[PDB]
DNA sequence: TTTTTTTTTTATAAAAATTT
DNA sequence: ATTTTAATATTAAATTTTTAATAAAAAAAAA
DNA sequence: AATATTAAAAT
């Protein structure tokens, strides 16, 4: 959630992004993050002013965008590894309270465009009205076990745990859309991972390797920088955007040259800025144990999951059951291997002007 | 650059060939010769394309060129030329228009073809240059008609080598199948017979729809080089005629 | 413990590509005698009489009378594996239900080995007997097939008329009246193609067309149609599979 | 009317090249010989057929026929019909079916085949004999092959005649086609040459798949006339069987 | 036997709907 | 002057099934 | 958790 990171790159270091195919990650575990998706399935699917819902009133949007995008990742060839939100760090509470204040300030709109008696501002301000609960993940936990895609749960927030799947190779990826995870230390980012029926959108794929060969930085140089470009752990210095960011990180080469001189009556360093202890939750967070966790794609149980999506949540039978068919096809397919493994990517470029 | 090619259905059948595996690809275009490394957008398959200069006519190439081309557009114009026809090759400084003259065998119907380019960037693969193990050499009409028949019932050959020979596998929800080959020393043929080269019964598993995007260039080469060995990807070869080769890469599963 | 060498591959795929259009699973009755088979079609419509017995084959011993099932549409995939001038032997066990199907090359070049799995379904073996007919025509099969595909453009019916000189095919659809008043040839010079009629009397009612369009892909089979009809029966459409059987059509009108 | 045809196979290629294009046709045939004088079906295009009375074997033509015929459904009738077959036209005046009795070349199968006519407004348009300045006489092989490949490129084909050589120009989203064509006049069998006319240097746009449509009557001669000026939709003449002629038309 | 020549069948890219 | 930046607003989809249209073959029709 | 933008800054 760092403000102007992605323009950063794309308007600085353009070799590092490199925008690619959703086929061009055949046989790649790569490691999601789960509540970013949950919030795009209760926000995207929607009719006539409600989220999509079963004949028992529980919510079920998410369950289908999962179901239809952990499938579309199946075909594309990509192994996903749902690694699901855990308990946020402490530092992380003004940036939860300033949602509840967005949510609240949401509802109160809501109230008020529902007294003027609209639909559009009504599922607008009801589109912004979304939250994860503990049920909303244990039933997407659930359906991932039974799909058999690999399930974690995070201690910490799960871009973190991304960024530990991929810093110990167990997974080549980390395919969150959240700028904080290449600050939590994924050397592979990859973004806008929307597999779907010939959208042909291009995977933004963000590498740290050739960030950090570009900017001339390092590791903790780069959360200094994005420290100071603003996180979800602290605030920013005002009056500091990016470009400015990126010459101070260049030519003080730290954020405690920045500290110690810099003038006071122009810009405004805060008091309670906690740059510390977000620089040393960005280096060392409480992720996950990444070689201790089941990284398995099991063979998906096809009765649990019509009883389950047709007991609880009265799905259509033919839609699913067509689903886990090419599921299966695609299992079959995810054996396969890659010439990467075999031959050593030389020619990085191969430009044509 | 100025590459006049007389055997034009040569460069027709080898992006009839690269039509459908990839869309895109890079021409490493140097004056030793035309040359397309290029992997498939899947990112599994590779075609290894040599196309040297002492098999054109009269080859030119000041700098060394690499442009970017749409090869479905690119067959889409070539599918123009005959037969029989003269294609020529012409090409600026910038990577900006690809001439394509066909120049008609009796000489009544010159076709000018520009073409827009692409500037994209694509992935090469250092490939070593190593003895495979099993050397098979095959006539391609077979090959082609292994893979586009074991594909209806399988989704992945088992391609097993031995003494007797090459035991192309397949395995499916349709049913079982096997096809199996034999090496013929005693008939000394030049194009029908199947020459198998052994050192280790190398039994890898291929798909087989990369198979059926690979037997799209049986026209170039009658002679196919199905070289592999244990755990090393499959390489495909339709050694075109006189010029070089289209060596198609493909991971095992 | 079952073996059906058979020497000409191309008839047997004939036959499977001719039952792929109307039935989807039938059951073949194979016996100690021939290889039959007996199905209605999928629309529970027509009847498919198949019989290939064993004089025609080249090697035959059968022992067990295995009324064993395939889904046709398989076979017929398994069958376009074939070769044309290919030999099939179709081969079986007793515990195993898997109906081996190895394709021996024109030459000793390769073999082609299909396992398939048995998609067991019991039919009704009813005893059809074989009468006498009012009408009977021996018409050439490519004319036939001429006549029922250029008929299918017109209506959803087909008139036969039984005239004395010669068989008239008739369609009143929406674009207007269809009727070919075809002639009686018995000429000495047409070995087979002459149509030959034994009509000891008239006969004149509406017959079906898409299923007709479906009996006329066994075309390659036989140069003629033993076509036989009477009144308030149904139709028989015969191909003579060489000198090995009869592949009887049968048609409610 | 009766109007038997030993070559059927022109009306069937007639009806082929026709089918695709226009759907409802009004075939204004009298005892001067079949003609048809109809546009488009989206009214862009012309198409004027000529089968004179002469190139029948048998004509009988008492009344001045003008019958309209579905080409879609005709071409159905003619697909049943054989390649040597001799294909007879008939009509009677009181009642509104078109008979087509066919003859197998045997003389042992007569498939007759009846055409339910419908009633529509009869195409008067007429077209004077223009000063066409460049004619272009090349064979259909090359033309088929020059419309159908110049159609993977663009929509529109810029033909430059000119003294020497005619320029069929093509450029779209896909690169820029430029077919040049030599006056051949040494190798050539009399049906291989192509002929330009020297009146003046023509250059005007004509857009595709209308003349792909105008190319679909390919085996009907191996000549295309390509008569045209720098204002006139040009003729593209299809000389039906040195009996008539299949004229098309098109706006630029 | 070799090569065209088409309907068919095909995965296809746009676009409607709603998938619950 | 620009361009820099913190404000202010906004969205986040994926089918199956139809719509006209596609281009690669199925599968003959004819050199 | 993302993108755009425009008055308002921002020297």
């Amino acid at each position: 959630g760092i403000q102007g990171l992605a323009k950063l790159i794309a308007d600085v270091a353009p070799s590092a992004i490199r925008e690619n195919d959703i086929k061009s990650y055949f046989g790649r575990k790569v490691a999601i993050d789960a509540s970013m998706s949950i919030y795009q399935f209760l926000i995207a699917v929607r009719q006539g002013g409600d989220v999509l819902q079963n004949e028992e009133g529980e919510t079920t949007s998410h369950l289908m965008g999962m179901f239809y995008r952990t499938i579309r990742m199946m075909e594309n060839g990509i192994k996903p590894v749902y690694v699901f939100d855990g308990k946020p760090p402490q530092l992380k509470s003004g940036e939860l309270a300033k949602r509840s204040e967005r949510r609240a300030e949401a509802e109160k709109q809501l109230q008020q465009a529902q007294a003027a008696g609209a639909e559009q501002e009504v599922e607008k301000f009801t589109k912004r009205l979304v939250k994860v609960t503990k049920q909303h993940n244990d039933e997407c936990k659930h359906l991932l076990s039974l799909m058999g895609i690999p399930y974690l749960d995070a201690p910490s927030e799960a871009e973190a745990s991304c960024a530990a799947l991929v810093k110990a190779g167990k997974v080549y990826a980390a395919a969150t859309e959240d700028m904080d995870c290449l600050t939590f230390g994924s050397p592979v980012l990859m973004r806008h991972l929307t597999a779907s029926e010939a959208k042909k959108l291009p995977i933004q794929e963000f590498h740290l390797s050739r960030i950090l060969q570009e900017l001339g930085l390092n590791q903790e140089q780069f959360v200094d920088l994005c420290i100071l470009l603003g996180s979800d752990y602290c605030e920013s210095i005002r009056g500091i955007g990016p470009k400015r960011a990126v010459d101070l990180i260049q030519k003080h080469k730290s954020i405690e040259e920045i500290v110690r001189r810099l003038d006071p009556n122009k810009y405004p360093v805060p008091e309670n800025w906690l740059h510390k202890e977000a620089h040393q939750l960005f280096l060392e967070p409480e992720v996950l144990d990444p070689e201790s966790v089941e990284l398995k794609w099991s063979e998906p149980n096809e009765e649990e999951l019509i009883k389950f999506m047709c007991g609880e949540k009265q799905f259509s039978e033919e839609r699913i059951r067509s689903g886990v068919k090419r599921l299966s096809k695609s299992r079959q397919g995810s054996t396969q291997g890659r010439l990467d493994d075999f031959f050593k990517v030389t020619g990085s470029l191969s430009s044509a002007k | 650059f100025e590459a006049r090619l007389v055997q034009g259905s040569i460069l027709k059948k080898v992006l009839e060939a690269l039509k459908d595996l990839i869309n895109e690809a890079c021409w490493d275009i140097s004056s030793s010769g035309v040359n397309l490394q290029s992997m498939d957008s899947s990112h599994v398959s590779l075609v290894q394309l040599t196309l040297r200069s002492e098999g054109f006519d009269t080859y030119r190439c000041d700098r060394n060129l690499a442009m970017g081309v749409n090869l479905t557009s690119m067959s889409k114009i070539l599918k123009c030329a005959g037969n029989e026809d003269i294609i020529t090759l012409r090409a600026e400084d910038n990577a900006d228009t690809l001439a394509l003259v066909f120049e008609a065998p009796n000489q009544e119907k010159v076709s000018d073809y520009e073409m827009k380019l692409m500037d994209l960037d694509v992935e090469q693969l250092g490939i070593p240059e190593q003895e495979y193990s099993c050397v098979v050499k095959m006539p391609s009409g077979e090959f082609a008609r292994i893979c586009r028949d074991l594909s209806h019932i399988g989704d992945a050959v088992v391609i097993s080598c031995a003494k007797d020979g090459v035991k192309f596998s397949a395995s499916g929800e349709l049913g079982n199948g096997n096809i199996k080959l034999s090496q013929t020393s005693n008939v000394d043929k030049e194009e029908e017979a199947v020459t198998i080269e052994m050192n280790e019964p190398v039994q890898l598993t291929f798909a087989l729809r990369y198979l059926n995007f690979f037997t799209k260039a049986t026209p170039l080469s009658s002679t196919v080089t199905l070289s592999m060995s244990a755990d090393v990807p499959l390489v495909v070869e339709y050694k075109i005629a006189d010029m070089g080769h289209l060596k198609y890469y493909l991971a095992p599963k």
